RNA sequence: AAACUCCAGUUGACACAAAAUAGACUACGAAAGUGGCUUUAACAUAUCUGAACACACAAUAGCUAAGACCCAAACUGGGAUUAGAUACCCCACUAUGCUUAGCCCUAAACCUCAACAGUUAAAUCAACAAAACUGCUCGCCAGAACACUACGAGCCACAGCUUAAAACUCAAA
């Protein structure tokens, strides 16, 4: 299915960041994934301190990787990201754009009698 | 309904808490079971109204800076007076400033409370001081 | 409701458990 | 029969149902600016729907988005990120003095 | 219609040949998902 | 522990008025429920007890809001007697 | 400019100053207001200890330690030792809802220190250790 | 009534008239009622489209001197 | 199981699906979908092999085939999740519902009952 | 009470009777005690309002039926 | 009071524990239960009813074996209290709460409301609870106490569970 990999990378110089992205996207491809896009969300201060691979981090590079993969690839990729020392935190979620939002007519009022009864 | 009782036969009666109603009342009459409820809940409404006026700067710049906090607000059943309690400050010097501004504000606040037509008939508010053991500070003054 | 029936059953089971322990 | 008799139909003067400020909009865990508008500035506490005015569906989406963003490294937990303090105040809560 | 739309998108998909070019083309760009809502339900895009 | 400090639950003092700053902080923590939360957490409340209290608090709020609405609605007629003598 | 109760954020350019020192450079008065005691430690922005005082170190014992006047006395003692080291402005970080929560701050002011901010850091577990069982009283 | 559909659209498009209802006069005619009568006349002339029958009605009243300020 | 290269049930009858890029074929195949999409292909395979009208989904034949696919999915789930009491219940309840369906098909249409048993590999057993 | 004065005048003008005030318990069912053993009760009671001020049926509606008095009512 | 003083405060590092706010919501599941995040699998039935025992489940506590152990904590010890206190109050600590693999099969396991279908007209209806009923089916009941007991039987249960009487006794319960 279609997944979204939210990737926080160790704050590094441009050459090492590109090598990490290439090494990470190739890991997806080796597991059968079809990578759709790569988005840079920018380098920023983390909302809190994150300890990863015997190091403390206060800034990180936020990236998104939109890709399709078989269901069995997720488990194998999660293990791959845990061993990459340049990844602070990497999570794979189902892509939000696949889930279609249902239409809403509005806010229907709730009867008070039901509230106390329930 | 809930365990809280709402079976009153005169549930549609128009609640009239005014000073004139107290005089035109049967002396034999005693407060009914759910008659205290309206009093307990109306006094709570007055607490809500007063609390918002204190924290909104539009009502008064002097009042807003004071940051007064209301400890208690209980109206009287007579409908002649209202009891409001604000928490005292440590500094007796600061206490004088708060009471002075509150004493003069109350007169305008009453008119501001009349702006709420639901509570248009508001008895004069008696801004009592409590929650800070004012006597204890008074004792140290002596 | 009252628990008087529960209390009778309570005592019967307490005494039975105690009897079994003793013997 | 008679032309002036009432006719059966649906209410023509009926007004549309109310909608929350977020009705019809996608709530993403990466949109921390939006999510921050529904947490306490001082404590980071998620506001109840009686404060946010959101409907049950969007209150849930916002909550799940905040919780996801917090633990994935996009949003702080214990306070509102100060960058977002000057955004539109859409919550019915009054704090300061 | 979904197969046609998807057949065009595949032209822009990342591949092993064009991986290096797309990686560098991303470090120079910025994607912003942030926006705020108002009491009237209007989106307020960021000042960039 | 891992977050930045002097942002959460932090109030600045104005013109040396520390009493008003403390009252603002206490009002903040009260409105967010932290004061009641800290107090309930001194001793363990058992799950059956927490559900009973949460159910009682939710029903009391509903009853109080419903009783306020009734008084507000039925106070419109608190005006002076229009037909005095009849 | 209008007054902001939100503290200045480090790294941004604020105009606020206290004796030429920025908010990030003001020493910190750590007040631990427990149910039976109150502990006050003043430290520098670099985490250098400058003064320590508690109700117990001020000669209060048993239930007397858990009083407001005992905490107020502890604040005065810590303020005196801190003022000798060059402290005027302090940021107050109080953790706990004990009786010396507010009184400990008064003593710091009566001792010659100026409080520029108040921060609550009372530990609240987000789900944490199970507290001791309720008391039957 | 059938005309209620026309009244809902008129109030949506043009809002309530700044002219005040006089419910004491049993023969009072509001701007909406005047609009409804013209809309009914034009429908009887064979026109059947709804969006077209509504725009032509506004023009007729403007020609007669009626003030129709669109709400938006 | 059907090969992973098998197209989804929805995209198998679109005109020109055999001339699209290989990447597009992977994205419309079972390999890139969840297991529920693989079960829809299995159910359709059994429907065409067994039932007279492969498009009649409300007949007793189609229901037995649909339920038999669910039963096999539960068995594979429980092969990996042996302490999942929730699905062990769903499996046993589904087996009982299929036996009830087979009982009603055997009583009404024996010729079709025999083809259902051969096609799905069911050995009917009388209750104790 | 908006119409108490109007109704009382209409009754006097037509030569009939009006009771627009608080209705005391037993005016009809206990009339002999309240008025006297020879008191004549009404042969027809006309209600211009059938509800009391607490939005309950006027007690005279029930008590009129008890005394077999026909009632006209808006 | 005892207790600790290898203690306390600040800062940093840090889990096989527990999951503020949201939640003023009332959702999911057969019930038991389920409220931090993510992914995978996944929530029977195109009539209905249908079991103490068949089949599969079943909070807490408990048992067997190996682990984890922050915190809580039967028991136990200590410190008070008291006429006594093998209680309530304070401190310490263990079984245990957790994980794994097996058992045990009990709850005020309770909306104290059997499933399914239908009705709002009759009489509204002992009372209270939770407005009053109809059709249909399964389970169950027939004064109290003896009795969540005895015996029998089955059971990984061996101070256990399920099923479950009789005699004497009373005019009530
Ligand atoms: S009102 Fe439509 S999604 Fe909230
Ligand atoms: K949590
Ligand atoms: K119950
Ligand atoms: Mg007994
Ligand atoms: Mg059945
Ligand atoms: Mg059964
Ligand atoms: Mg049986
Ligand atoms: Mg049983
Ligand atoms: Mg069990
Ligand atoms: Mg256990
Ligand atoms: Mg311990
Ligand atoms: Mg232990
Ligand atoms: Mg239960
Ligand atoms: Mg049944
Ligand atoms: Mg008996
Ligand atoms: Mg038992
Ligand atoms: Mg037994
Ligand atoms: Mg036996």
């Amino acid at each position: 299915p279609r997944y979204e990999l939210a990737l926080i990378l160790k704050a590094m110089q441009r050459p090492e960041t590109a090598a990490t992205l290439k090494r990470t996207i190739e890991a997806l491809m080796d597991r059968g994934a079809i990578v759709r896009d790569l988005e840079n969300l920018g380098e920023r201060a983390l909302p809190y301190r994150i300890s990863a691979h015997s190091q403390q981090h206060n800034r990180g590079g936020y990236f998104l990787v939109d890709f399709y993969a078989p269901t069995a690839a997720v488990e194998s990729m999660v293990e791959h990201l845990s061993r990459d020392i340049d990844v602070i935190r990497g999570n794979i979620v189902k892509h939000p754009l696949t889930q279609e939002l249902k239409e809403c007519e509005g806010i229907v009022p709730v009867p008070l009698a039901e509230k106390l009864y329930s | 309904k809930v365990w809280y009782e709402s079976p009153s036969l005169g549930s549609h009666s128009t609640y009239k808490p005014s000073k004139l109603e107290f005089l035109m009342r049967s002396t034999s009459k005693k407060t009914r079971k759910e008659d205290h409820a309206r009093l307990r809940a109306l006094n709570g409404l007055l607490y809500k109204a007063l609390t918002d006026l204190l924290c909104t700067p539009e009502v008064s710049q002097e009042l807003y800076d004071l940051n007064v906090e209301l400890s208690k607000v209980s109206l009287t059943p007579d409908f002649s007076a209202c009891r409001a309690y604000w928490k005292t400050t440590l500094s007796a010097e600061q206490n004088a400033h708060m009471e002075a501004v509150l004493q003069r504000s109350a007169a305008h606040m009453r008119h501001l409370l009349m702006s709420q037509q639901t509570l248009r008939n508001v008895p004069p508010i008696v801004f009592v001081q409590d929650k800070g053991n004012a006597a204890l500070a008074e004792l140290d003054q002596l | 409701k009252n628990v008087l029936k529960i209390r009778r059953r309570k005592m019967n089971h307490h005494k039975y458990r105690k009897l079994v322990k003793k013997t | 029969s008679n032309e002036d008799l009432p006719i059966s139909m649906e209410n023509p003067y009926k007004e549309p149902l109310k909608k929350c400020i977020l009705c019809g909009k996608h709530v993403d865990y990466k949109n921390v600016q939006l999510l921050s508008q529904f947490v306490s500035p001082f404590t980071g506490c998620i506001y109840g729907r009686h404060i946010t005015g959101l409907c049950g569906k969007k209150q849930k989406e916002i909550t799940k988005a905040i919780k996801r963003a917090q633990i994935m490294g996009f949003m702080p937990v214990t306070y509102k990120d100060p960058a977002y303090l000057k955004d539109p105040k859409v919550c019915n809560i009054r704090y300061r003095e | 219609r979904e197969v046609l739309q998807l057949q065009e998108e595949v032209k822009n998909f990342i591949t092993r040949e064009n991986l290096e070019a797309r990686v560098e083309a991303a470090l120079d760009s910025r994607k912003n998902y942030n926006w705020a809502i108002t009491r009237e339900g209007l989106v307020v895009r960021p000042q960039r | 522990a891992k977050h930045l400090k002097f942002i959460a639950r932090t109030v600045m003092v104005q013109e040396g008025n520390v009493e008003s700053a403390y009252r603002t902080l206490n009002r903040i923590l009260t409105m967010d429920g932290l004061i009641e939360d800290i107090k309930h957490r001194r001793y363990y409340e058992k799950p059956c007890r927490r559900r009973q209290r949460e159910s009682y608090e939710r029903c009391r709020r509903i009853y109080n809001m419903e009783m306020a609405r009734k008084i507000n609605f039925l106070m419109r007629k608190n005006r002076a007697d229009p037909w005095q003598g009849c | 400019t209008k007054f902001s109760i939100y503290p200045p954020i480090p790294g941004e350019e604020s105009s606020l100053r206290w004796a030429g020192k920025k908010f990030e450079e003001i020493p910190i008065a750590h007040i631990k207001a427990s149910h039976n005691n109150t502990q006050i430690q003043v430290v520098s922005a670099s985490n250098e200890p400058l003064a320590f005082a508690s109700c117990g170190t001020e000669g209060f014992r048993n239930a007397k330690k858990g009083t407001g006047i005992a905490a107020q006395t502890a604040g005065i003692a810590a303020a005196a030792r801190a003022k000798q080291k060059g402290v005027i402005h302090i940021r107050v970080v109080v953790k706990g809802l004990g009786p010396g929560r507010l009184s400990a701050m008064h003593g710091l002011i009566m001792g010659g220190l100026e409080v520029i901010s108040i921060t609550d850091n009372t530990p609240i577990p987000h789900x944490g250790c199970r507290p001791r069982k309720a008391r039957k009283l | 009534y059938h005309e209620d559909r026309i009244r809902a659209k008129f109030y949506s498009v043009y809002g309530s008239g700044q002219r005040a209802f006089d419910l004491f006069n049993p023969n009072f005619k509001s701007t909406c009622q005047r609009f409804v009568e013209k809309y009914t006349e034009l429908q009887k002339l064979g026109e059947t489209d709804e969006e077209k029958l509504f725009v032509e009605t506004g023009k007729a009243l403007l020609a007669e001197g009626v003030i129709l300020r669109r709400v938006g | 199981d059907p090969p992973p290269s098998t197209l989804l049930k929805d995209y198998q009858n679109v005109p020109g699906i055999e001339k699209v890029d290989d990447v597009v074929k992977r994205l419309l195949s079972l390999e890139m979908a969840n297991k529920k999409e693989m079960l829809k292909i299995k159910q359709e395979q059994f429907m065409k092999k067994i039932v007279a009208n492969p498009e009649d989904t409300r007949s007793l034949e189609a229901r037995i085939i649909a339920l038999s696919v669910k039963i096999r999915s539960y068995e594979e789930h429980l092969e990996k999740h042996r302490k999942d009491k929730a699905h062990k219940r769903y499996l046993l309840m589904s087996i009982d519902q299929r036996k009830k369906m087979l009982k009603n098909l055997r009583n009404t249409n024996y010729d079709v009952f025999e083809k259902i048993c051969w096609g799905l590999g069911i050995e009917y057993t009388f209750p104790p | 009470r908006q119409f108490s004065y109007l109704i009382e005048n209409m009754a006097r003008d037509c030569g009939e009777y009006a009771h627009t005030r608080y209705f005391r318990g037993g005016m009809l069912t206990n009339a002999r005690l309240l008025f006297g053993p020879t008191v004549r009760l009404p042969d027809l009671i006309i209600f211009l309002h059938t509800l009391n001020n607490i939005f309950e049926p006027h007690v005279a509606v029930r008590d009129a039926a008890k005394m077999n008095i026909p009632t006209v009512g808006i």
